[PDB]
DNA sequence: CAGCGGCTCTAGTCTGTCCAGC
DNA sequence: TCAGACTAGAGCCGCTG
RNA sequence: GCUG
């Protein structure tokens, strides 16, 4: 009842453009990919996406986590400096260890590997 | 499939005596838990420690 | 001195199942047990009188340490 | 062995191993992935690091850096099908100190 | 057009002049804060206001610590560098013995051009920027958090606090805007001041590599 | 509101239950609240990785 | 006038798909 | 069955000499 | 194939 304002919804994947288009407040936009938003605004700025995005997608199916395990996951996700998956390529960046990476997926190539 | 590949990531994570989380090769993931150091399990509000209404009264 | 001076969760379960394999392998008990026949029993009595012979030792991750003495620890 | 007709008895899956890290549990799931499943005893050579037989180790012809080693059959089983593989798992023992 | 076009000229050399006062350079209050009709004065319409001469900036000087140490800001006019332009601006860096400068290109850069910035020297560093990022000043952007470049005295307190060594701390790119915005290269630390849900503050620290 | 006196002569001695507290109150609450902070904090130990990927699983 | 080179694009391929019981 | 984010190739055009 |  108080206000009444316009907000614009962009079902798209270009986030510099948009934030670079005459009369779109830059500084206020936001994108649900985690890829844009690191190549537009950087890794701290990813990091809050994370964040922001699986707390909404919690909240919407009614349950309820606290910040500090939403938060941990997302430091786990950028402390390389780049934003790396939960796969098996992400892991294979992360992990160092052989027997880790050889107990999860593709057991054969990670134990040649550590032979040659 | 989604449970097992987060718990394989996941599963090295330790809170250390010097009040930081650190993966088994020493690097930093968290220079605090969760920014404060406290607790999920041990939270009376939401999301906060205490709540002092209730205590107060009680 | 920097550590918490509160005893853990996971030092509490250490230090009584520590204890109760020692007393279950014949070691002497400081409680007068009255009617025990269980190590872990007797373990969680030894603690309550705070009188256990052991020492916690705390290694920060850097590699430096600190021992806490198990009676020193404030137990929840 | 696998189930009731066998005797078998029941798996710790890897679910179950994630609720029991959850807890900090170290030493029970030693106990239950361990020492009530496949406990054994392998003589290692620290000169090599390959694995050897009763204090002695073909390899090597010597006698002296044997040692043994607690550890899972199916790991054992795991450092005998790789170097099969010609994928060499060399270990390096320290003492237990 | 013509009132697009300055609109771009005045925002960009707006956020040429903040990016130039968090990076230490010394720009006046006038410079920071100006208005489209007063950079109207100075030029008007795009003929008028050219891009290749007219808004170069080598008025910054580092007060904090050389008032020698100078940086250029070059605007290119034609679309696309090539090395030509970029020897051109190399040229008149030489003379001057400034030893900085920004590239403002308006497309982007040609590839042969790009590898010349790595190895032209390490004594003569020039940074690319593409004008659509300068549209926007990322610092005041709602996510991007307060980045604070660490002193080496600091530094050796953050790692005497937490008993570390550098390559335990956190990574950020040399890549990631943030860091060329400040201009910072591998071995500088960053302290980054995350805002909390309530009225406090969580601080962090990264290193770049 | 209720014309309350604070060197407690008033004479309706039923009007200083509206807003009661009391010294030794205080005293306990300060303590209650200090003692469930410290008690609320992470462990050192706390296998804290496997909590969140079980907490974000199921 | 010609040659690197990166881009850019097909498309090729190998890699997963819950826990357990009988 | 259904992607899926790797790994070479085929180019391409246009500056880069 | 079915139960879990
Ligand atoms: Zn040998």
């Amino acid at each position: 009842s108080g206000k009444e304002k316009y907000k614009l919804l962009v079902e798209g994947d270009n986030l510099r453009a948009v934030m670079a288009t005459h009369g779109v407040k830059g500084t206020r936009t936001t994108s649900n990919n985690t890829y844009e938003v690191e190549k537009t605004l950087g890794i701290e700025a990813a990091r809050t996406t994370i964040i922001n995005e699986i707390q909404y997608t919690m909240v919407n199916h009614g349950m309820s986590i606290d910040r500090r395990h939403v938060m941990l996951l997302s430091d786990l996700m950028t402390y390389k400096g780049e934003v790396l998956g939960i796969t098996r390529f992400g892991l294979a960046k992360m992990k160092e260890s052989v027997l880790m990476l050889a107990s999860f997926e593709k057991t054969a190539d990670h134990l040649f590997d550590a032979a040659y | 499939y989604m449970q097992r590949r987060l718990v394989k990531s996941l599963e090295d994570l330790c809170s250390q005596y010097d009040l930081t989380v650190r993966s088994s090769t020493g690097d930093i993931i968290q220079f605090i838990y969760g920014g404060d150091g406290l607790d999920p399990a041990a939270m009376e509000g939401k999301d906060e420690p205490l709540e002092f209404k209730r205590v107060l009264d009680n | 001195r920097i550590t918490t001076p509160y005893m853990t969760k996971y030092e509490r379960a250490r230090v009584l199942g520590t204890r109760a394999l020692q007393i279950a392998m014949c070691a002497p008990v400081m409680v007068e047990l009255e009617g025990e026949t269980d190590p872990l029993l007797i373990a969680m009595k030894e603690l309550k009188a705070r009188k256990i012979p052991i020492i916690i030792r705390r290694y920060l991750p850097d590699g430096s340490y600190e021992d806490w003495g198990v009676d020193e620890l404030i137990i929840t | 062995t696998e189930g009731r007709s066998r005797d078998g008895g029941l798996r710790l899956g890897e679910m179950e191993r994630d609720c029991l890290i959850g807890y900090g549990a170290s030493m029970l799931l030693l106990e239950r992935l361990m020492i009530s499943s496949d406990a054994f005893e392998v003589d290692v050579c620290g000169q090599c690091g390959l694995l050897g037989y009763s204090g002695w180790c073909h390899y090597c012809k010597s006698s002296c850096h044997v040692s043994s080693l607690r550890i899972p059959y199916a790991c054992k089983l795991l450092f005998q099908e790789l170097q099969s593989m010609n994928i060499i798992p060399r270990l390096k023992l320290s003492k237990y100190n | 057009d013509d009132e697009e076009e300055t609109y771009r000229l005045w925002k960009i050399r707006k956020t040429i002049m903040q990016l130039c006062h968090d990076r230490g350079y010394l720009v006046t209050q006038d410079e920071l804060d100006q208005t489209l009709e007063e950079f109207k004065a100075q030029s008007g319409d795009k003929p008028s206001e050219g891009r290749p001469r007219r808004t170069d900036l080598t008025v910054l000087v580092a007060h904090n610590d050389d008032p020698t140490d100078q940086m250029f800001v070059f605007f290119p006019e034609e679309p696309k560098v090539g090395i030509k332009t970029i020897k051109v601006y190399c040229q008149r860096m030489q003379e001057e013995n400034i030893t900085r400068a920004l590239i403002v290109v308006q497309q982007g850069m040609t590839p042969s051009a790009k590898q010349s910035l790595v190895d032209m020297a390490p004594k003569y560093i020039l940074e690319q920027f593409l004008q659509q990022e300068l549209l926007i000043n990322i610092t005041e952007h709602e996510l991007v958090p307060e980045h604070v470049v660490m002193t080496k005295e600091e530094v050796t307190e953050l790692l005497a606090r937490y008993k570390l060594r550098e390559n335990q701390l956190p990574r950020i790119q040399a890549g990631d805007p943030v860091a060329r915005y400040f201009g910072i290269k591998r071995g500088q630390v960053v302290k980054i001041i995350r805002p909390s849900e309530t009225a406090g503050r969580y601080i962090t620290y990264r290193l770049v590599q | 509101k209720y014309g309350i006196n604070d060197n407690g002569t008033t004479e309706p001695r039923v009007l200083y239950q509206l807003d009661r507290i009391t010294p030794t109150q205080v005293e306990k609450f300060l303590e209650t609240c200090r003692d469930k902070y410290m008690r609320a904090q992470m462990e050192p130990g706390s296998a804290v990785g496997a909590l969140c990927a079980q907490s974000i699983g199921e």
